[PDB]
Formats: C-alpha cells, structure tokens, sequence
RNA sequence: UAGCUAGUAGGUGGGGUAACGGCUCACCUAGGCGACGAUCCCUAGCUGGUCUGAGAGGAUGACCAGCCACACUGGAACUG
RNA sequence: ACCCGCAGAAGAAGCACCGGCUAACUCCGUGCCAGCAGCCGCGGUAAUACGGAGGGUGCAAGCGUUAAUCGGAAUUACUGGGCGUAAAGCGCACGCAGGCGGUUUGUUAAGUCAGAUGUGAAAUCCCCGGGCUCAACCUGGGAACUGCAUCUGAUACUGGC
RNA sequence: AGGCGGCCCCCUGGACGAAGACUGACGCUCAGGUGCGAAAGCGUGGGGAGCAAACAGGAUUAGAUACCCUGGUAGUCCAC
RNA sequence: ACUAUGGUUUUUAUU
C-alpha cells in the first residue's frame, strides 16, 4: 500500500515531463473555512501519452532530476 | 469578518512608536547645552518659564526643560538629562537632573533631598 | 440569608437661576433575601433622604426567579433600552466579581455562585434593568418537565 | 524586611487596643486610649468608608506582624472552605511559629515570641529553627536549647502563662520546656476583634 | 435559487410558532425528513407528511400545548462555509440540561445519548431547548 | 515591488559526489515563473524552552540539552 | 559549609508620601508670582496642592525614579469591532474565475468521528518520596505533548465522479 | 444614476400578466477587467435672440472689491 | 444707501 496525491495537468510541452496542479483542499492555518491552495509540481512521466486537463494520480521516490522527487503511477480519467 | 474574508489580506497591526526617541531606549544620557530661553505664560496659569537647547551624547539636540528656582546652566556646562513631562507646556518632554556634574540644586530645598541636588557640588 | 444594599448615590448638575442647586440621586436592592428581588431609586436635595425615596421603593414591586439545589441553572442573557447583561454560572464565593449593578442583584435572591459582564454599558441605573431581564429569561427544569412529548 | 516603628501608637489610629506590647504598665489603669493622636488627627471626620476596610486589614497585618506581600501570600493561602476565606486566613496566623511560641507561654508577646525565634533559641521535631513564618501542624514537637532553658524571662512568661487563662487546642509542660497541638484552635473558645466581613474579598481592586 | 435549504427549515419552524401557524411546508430532502424525525421522537413536533416523487414537498405539524412555546432555543452551531464538531469524551451540554442536542455522526441524525451510546462523535446538527 | 527568465525549462552520453541533484562538460530540445503574487530587495539565526492571559494571541529564543553559521577581511579546499 | 562557647548593649537606618480621587494635616513663608506632574487641577494674605515646619502614614538594605513589552486591549477584533448622521456600501453597471448551489441513485472515502501501533530526551509548570528550617534550588517516583506516520472501521453531511 | 417634459414620423434596451411549450441546475455574488457622465473646464468647427464668470459705464460705501444698474467676452446650444 | 475699533478670570457636594 503506498499514499498517492492526486491533481490535474496544466502542461504536458516536454518529452518526458509533465506539469500537475494537486487536490489540496485544506484548512487555513489561523482561520476555520476550508480552502484550495492547489500545489503546482514537476512530475515525471516516461510514457509521454498524457496531455493538459488530464487527472493523473503521483508517487514520491528518490530524487529523480533537477528540483524533483514525484512521478506519474496512474491516468485517473481523460480531458475533457 | 465572512468566512471568505481576511484569507488574502490578514489584519496587520498598527505601530504608536517612542515618545522620548532621543535618549534610544536608556533612562538618563549627558548633554553639552548651548542656549537658555524663556517663554510666556499660559492663558490662566500666571507664571514665566525657562527652557534650553541641548545637544546629546547622540548627536540629537532637543527641548530641555528647566524645574526648581535657581540655575546655573550655560554654553559646554555638560549636565545629565532625564524623561520627564510638563503638561503645562506645549510638547515639552525632556526635563534635567539636579543630583548630577555642574548644575546647581534648587533653592530653600530641605525635603525629598534624594532629588533637585540639595548634596553640595565637588570643589 | 438577607442581604440589603446601595449600588450608588450620584450627583446631578440641575443647572439654575444663580449657576447651580445642590440635588443627588440614589439606588438601592432589598428584595426578600432568597427567590425574590426588588429595587428602587428616588432624587432629593440631601442624600440621606435620597436613600429614603430609593428604599421606600424597593418593596413596592418584587420580581420571583425559579431556583432548584439553591441556584439557578445556565448561562442566561438580558436587556433593556441600552443596556445589555450577560451572565455565566462560576465558582462558588471565588467567583463574585461584578459590581453591584450585576452582582448585589442576584445577592438579595440568594445567589452567589454566578459572574456577569455588560460589554460597554455602566450607568448603573439602566444596566440593573438589563440584569434584572435575565432573571425572567433563566429557565429551572423542575417545573417545565410536561412541555414537550415523552 | 521587617516593620521596627512605635507600636503603642497603632491603637490611637484604631481607636480601641490591638493588645500590643502586653504588660502591666498598660493594663486596667493609666492606659487612655485615644485622647488626642497625631497633631491635628482628632479636628473633623473625614476618613470616608475605604480607611474602615483597610483599617481592618492594617489590624491583621499588626497583630501578627506580617507585611503586605506575606500577608497577600496567606489570602492565597487561606481556602474558603464552604463559608469565608478571611476564616482560614486567621487560622494560618495562629499556626506560624512565633504566634505558637507566644501561645504556649516560652514568650509573653508576640515580639518576645519572635526575638526567641530568630536568636535561634527555638526547636521544631529536635532541630533549630529562626523563621518565625514556619507553619506548625498536630503533633509537631515545640522545644527550647538548654542555655535558653536557664533563662528568667522564659521562665517568667510560663509563670504568667499559669496565671492568665489558657489556649485548650495545645499542650505544654514547663517542667521540660515542651508543647504540641492535640486540637485544631477552636472558634467557640477563642475570640477576635477583627471584622472578617472585609477580609473576605481582597486584591481585587 | 436556494444557497442554504436548512436555513431556510430553522426559519420556517422557528418563526412558523411566532406567526402562531399550524404547519409549515418546503421542497423535502432525506435531510429535512431526518431532522424532522429526531424533533418528533424528542416530542418537539407533532408529525411530519411528504407528498411527490418529481416534486417532493415536505409539511411539518407544529406541536402546542397548555404554555407558551414548545421550542425556545433551535441554534445550528455548524454551517456549510464553517463546520463544528463533537468528539466522545466533550458531547455538549445545552442550556444546562434544559435542552439537547443533535449530531449527523457516522451513522445518521441521532441525539447526543443515542450517540454516546454507541461511542460516536461527528458533526453537530442543532442545539434544541 | 506587474510583468520576469533564457544553465532559464525538460532530455541524451560522459565528468564529479559517500550517495543524490546542471554540482559539471559536450550535444539535443523550447520550455519555465505569475491574483494561492514571478520580477525585485530590507531586516533576521533555530528548537527544547522563557514571559504573559483562563484561552486565542502577542512578546522572547542570551539562562543550558542540542543544532546553525563565522573565525584580521575575502577566496580555495586539502587532510580525515 | 557548619557547630560548641564568651565578654560587651556593644559595630549596624535611611527614603518617600499625607488638596480630592487616597488611608496620614494645618502653622509659617510666597502673593495668579514662582514653583507643580497618575488625573481633576493648584496659588493675588490665613494655600491640607508651591517652598519649609512640627506631627502623622507607608516602605525598609533598601527607597523613590525609568526603558521596552505581555495582560486589561474586542486597541488589526476566525475566536472577537465597525459601515444612513460617528472612521467605512466600492457613484452606477455587466461579468468570468473564486465562493455558495434545489432534489436523487450508484460509487471514492479526502474532510470528520471511533480504534490500534510508534514518538515527543533532560530540566520546568502539576501531584508526590527525599534534601535544607520557610523557600529559591537540586534529585527520585507519577505525568502532559489535540499532531505526524504505518494501519483498522463508519456512509450521516460535504468534497470527488 | 447625476439625468429624461410643448408636438410628430421611424428604429430600440428593460419592467409586467393569461394560457400553452422546450432546456434540465441552467440560479446568485463578483477579485482583476471592460463599460454608463451631471455641472464646470477643455479639443475641432458651426452658431449667437435673451442671459452671463471675467471686464467696462455710473452710483452706494470708510472701501465696494458686494447689494444697486446698463452693457458684455468665456459660457449657455449643436454634430463630435 | 446702515458703522471697522472696548482684551481677560469666578460659586454651593456634605450630614
């Protein structure tokens, strides 16, 4: 069992690299309401078959390259 | 406040800052002094006062007020100086002390003689 | 037991023909010492007879709170034309806190376990008026155990 | 610190005796109270109704001879216990060591009492204590050195300790200079002059 | 068109019994039909009735007895913009005894008691004294 | 402080490193950042803790249990 | 460190307040002049307010004074302020995104709640066995750390589809 | 919304009802944005009956800087 | 079609 994040591709330009916008509705750290803060992150992805407005769902290893860690483990559904 | 308010602009509080700025957060520095003035009473309150321009340890030169009958002080005396307020005064928040260097105590004291000098100067 | 006391005697300005006239206002609490409160004011030129136009008065109406176990029950709220009264069940003795507009109010109903705040009125004769609403709005279980089903 | 002023003094501002400095130089005869205090202190009333209640609580503070952050240390000290706090306020002040010293006899004033304490006269279960703010319990052992056993005055004050009536919540014995409590100080045999109605509320502006 | 349906079924209620109407009525939710089955079987209301399947629309009959008001305080506490929740050891107290009060859990709409027999905390549905 | 990057943005074969990453060379690619504030720049060590209120919060990180980073002022890393 | 003894009253006190608020007071000087300092306000001849007295009142190896800062301060206010005249409704509009979204089946189980397993050293707040006379302080037993992570369940209400 | 009034002909946004028919959450507020002018003033030309800042002509008054009183430019008006 | 210029300070609160 792993603990995977999952968010939306908001570009796919690069061979084998995508860009995702992650799920995170949390609460705010002094106020109560529950709010998006959507983390925008560097992804690895080596099938190169996924494109923008995708859901994706990501695992954390390893550095993998410059400044990333996270890589692509499932297509959730296809745009639109 | 909603519960969507504050969220991108959060409350950012309000600074009053010092109201004795020249002596940086010490009790009591020296003061060279240079000028003695006096000034006119106010409305009902029938009594002439007397102040003087005094430059600071710091660099900063400022009101200093004078209390007590009799004086001494002039050009390069060097004399220690204090916060204190007069209320009867217009912005006056510096006052000196009589306990201290060349300044001379108050006249006729005999009570409270831990303040306004009443100890004889070293000759 | 019982408890009889003055919250306050006050001056008034009663501006006149030759600038002013020497006048004073007065408030007090009596009630029957346990489960009933009653207050009075009255105005005169000395205070002693001041105090004897609020006393004379403290009597004439009486206002009866509902207790059980010696006390009242909950945190309770009440008003009056610009005033409002808040009230928290504390510490018996310990916690009595509150001036006598609040606390010398329920001191003449036997309650000593209760803490108030105004949250910005003081003129002590309208905030006694706003104390004096909560101790109406304050509700004992033991005689409203029939007003809802089962 | 310590108060060290006139004591005499104290009842001209009280109007009635604090039974300070007790002998027979100030009992039955000559004795005056009040009459005229200070230089113009008896001109007009005045005092208003906040010198009552602190008059109260000075009167507290110079029987027992405690200061103001002590006597603030026994209003936190003192529990209600169901009725006042001020109750076990003065129970705290009967069981401090030089009051205990004063009660069974080894000194005939509470100064006396206390002079015998901080001279390092006094022992409390076999051992030697000065502090005369050390609160004694049931059956803690109150005893004298032998070079103080010798001494008049001590002798003296549990002679007049015999021929002045007795504090029955204790037990002492002259013989050998010993005494325990075997009761808690009971209010249905001791009396006091203070006013405990403003005692109960205090620090609290 | 509706941006807080229960909002409007506390107004509806509480301001139905100082109109002094009989009954009262709104499009019905399972709900608006569980809050309405727990102020009936605490015996705050006398009954509740839907009528509809493309419409479905709730009546609830207001309960009245030899005083003056059956319901006296009906306070949310938790809202859709800022939740309040309730946990086993901390279930509330209101008005000192006086009232109840009630939580969705994770089971459905139940009392406090029927919660703290089961062990269950969970999201607080109304305060009713 | 509204437009800003271009070793900046992602790859391929080697280098370097305890290992990791443009830390780095040669070649391929045209991407990257921004209302959830990129550009640009003044102050400031961090925790266990310490003060304060009943709490939220605000003030304080010197007391000594561990860490940071500096060593005339700057640079290099060597040895281990 | 500490103890056991011994002459000898011997070697050991000042400082601030006392008009009203505020418990401790009115005589002599000054004469709306000079001096004052928490605030309201004081003083032109009888000044409890200035300066001094004699007498009180209060602290005491300390007395009075002071800087920044927490509380009270709901005084940048989710908690917890305000918007016709007080400080403030965008001069008036259409609007996406964001926020909120009628009613229902099926699903996911993030948010929430219930339960495991790990962990927050030592000193310190809290209770307590010891040490020293109180107690600072120093030890020995109890004890608190809503969380995060690897795991287990519930489907009410939202989020997701 | 500051604004819109003697009376025609021709185009036009929006409000409101009676009975029927489709869409099937389509509502509702709006950061930033893009929009709507009353008067005064302006840019570019046209126009000028009455009135009228500025200004001149005479009194009033200590002065007259204003009231009084005759003229009169900017403006009042138009397409923009 | 009417006038510029005469400053400034004050009291009852106790039983």
């Amino acid at each position: 069992k792993i603990r995977t994040l999952q968010g939306r591709v908001v570009s796919d330009k690069m061979e084998k690299s995508i860009v995702v916008a992650i799920e995170r509705f949390v609460k705010h750290p002094i106020y109560g309401k529950f709010i998006k803060r959507t983390t925008k992150l560097h992804v690895h992805d080596e099938n190169n078959e996924c494109g923008i407005g995708d859901v994706v769902e990501i695992r954390e290893c390893r550095p993998l390259s410059k400044t990333k860690s996270w890589t692509l483990v499932r297509v959730v559904e296809k745009a639109v | 406040a909603t519960v969507n308010q504050l969220v991108r602009k959060p409350r950012a509080r309000k600074v009053a800052k010092s109201n004795v700025p020249a002596l940086e957060a010490c009790p009591q520095k020296r003061g060279v002094c240079t000028r003695v003035y006096t000034t006119t009473p106010k409305k009902p309150n029938s009594a002439l006062r007397k102040v003087c321009r005094v430059r600071l340890t710091n660099g900063f030169e400022v009101t200093s007020y004078i209390g007590g009958e009799g004086h001494n002080l002039q050009e390069h005396s060097v004399i220690l100086i204090r916060g204190g307020r007069v209320k009867d005064l217009p912005g006056v928040r510096y006052h000196t002390v009589r306990g201290a260097l060349d300044c001379s105590g108050v006249k006729d004291r005999k009570q409270a003689r831990s303040k306004y000098g009443v100890k004889r100067p070293k000759a | 037991e019982l408890q009889e006391k003055l919250i306050a005697v006050n001056r008034v300005s009663k501006t006149v023909k030759g600038g002013r006239i020497f006048s004073f206002t007065a408030l007090t609490v009596v009630g029957d010492g346990n489960g009933r409160v009653g207050f009075g004011y009255g105005k005169a030129r000395e205070v002693p007879a001041a105090i004897q136009k609020a006393m004379e008065k403290a009597r004439r109406n009486m206002i009866n709170v509902a207790l059980n176990n010696g006390t009242l029950q909950h945190p309770v709220k009440g008003v009056h034309t610009g005033s409002r009264v808040f009230m928290q069940p504390a510490s018996e003795g310990t916690g009595i806190i509150a001036g006598g507009a609040m606390r010398a109010v329920l001191e003449v109903a036997g309650v000593h376990n209760v803490l108030a705040k105004a949250y910005g009125s003081t003129n002590p004769i309208n905030v006694v008026r706003a104390t004096i609403d909560g101790l109406e709005n304050m509700n004992s279980p033991e005689m409203v155990a029939a007003k809802r089903g089962k | 610190a310590r108060y060290l002023g006139p004591k005499l003094k104290l009842s001209r501002r009280e109007g009635t005796d604090l039974f300070l400095k007790s002998g027979v130089r100030a009992i039955d005869t000559k004795c005056k109270i009040e009459q005229a205090p200070g230089q113009h202190g008896a001109r007009k009333p005045r005092l208003s109704d906040y010198g009552v209640q602190l008059r109260e609580k000075q009167k507290v503070r110079r029987i027992y001879g405690v200061l103001e952050r002590q006597f603030r240390n026994y209003y936190k000290e003192a529990a209600r216990l169901k009725g006042n706090t001020g109750e076990n306020l003065l129970a705290l002040l009967e069981g401090r060591l030089d009051n205990v010293v004063y009660r069974m006899g080894f000194g005939a004033t509470r100064a006396e009492a206390r002079q015998l304490v901080s001279h390092k006269a006094i022992m409390v279960n076999g051992r030697v204590v000065n502090i005369a703010s050390y609160q004694v319990s049931p059956n803690d052992v109150v005893s004298i050195r032998e070079k103080a056993k010798k001494q008049s005055r001590v002798k003296a004050a549990l002679e007049l300790a015999e021929q002045r009536e007795k504090p029955t919540w204790l037990e002492v014995d002259a013989g050998k200079m010993e005494g325990t409590f075997k009761r808690k100080p009971e209010r249905s045999d001791l009396s006091a002059d203070i006013n405990e109605h403003l005692i109960v509320e205090l620090y609290s502006k | 068109s509706m941006q807080d349906p229960i909002a409007d079924m506390l107004t509806r209620i509480r301001n139905g019994q100082a109109a002094n109407k009989a009954a009262v009525t709104m499009p019905s939710s399972k709900l608006k039909v569980a809050i309405a089955n727990v102020l009936k079987e605490e015996g705050f209301i006398e009954d509740f009735k839907v009528e509809g399947d493309t419409k479905p629309e709730l009546e609830l009959t207001l309960k009245y007895f030899q005083g003056k008001a059956v319901v006296e305080s009906i306070q949310r506490v938790s809202r859709p913009g800022l939740r309040i929740y309730k946990r086993k050891d901390e279930l509330p107290k209101v008005m000192a005894g006086l009232g109840i009060a009630v939580v969705s859990t994770s089971k459905g709409v139940m009392t406090d008691r029927a919660a703290r027999q089961a062990g269950l905390g969970g999201e607080i549905i109304c305060y009713v004294a």
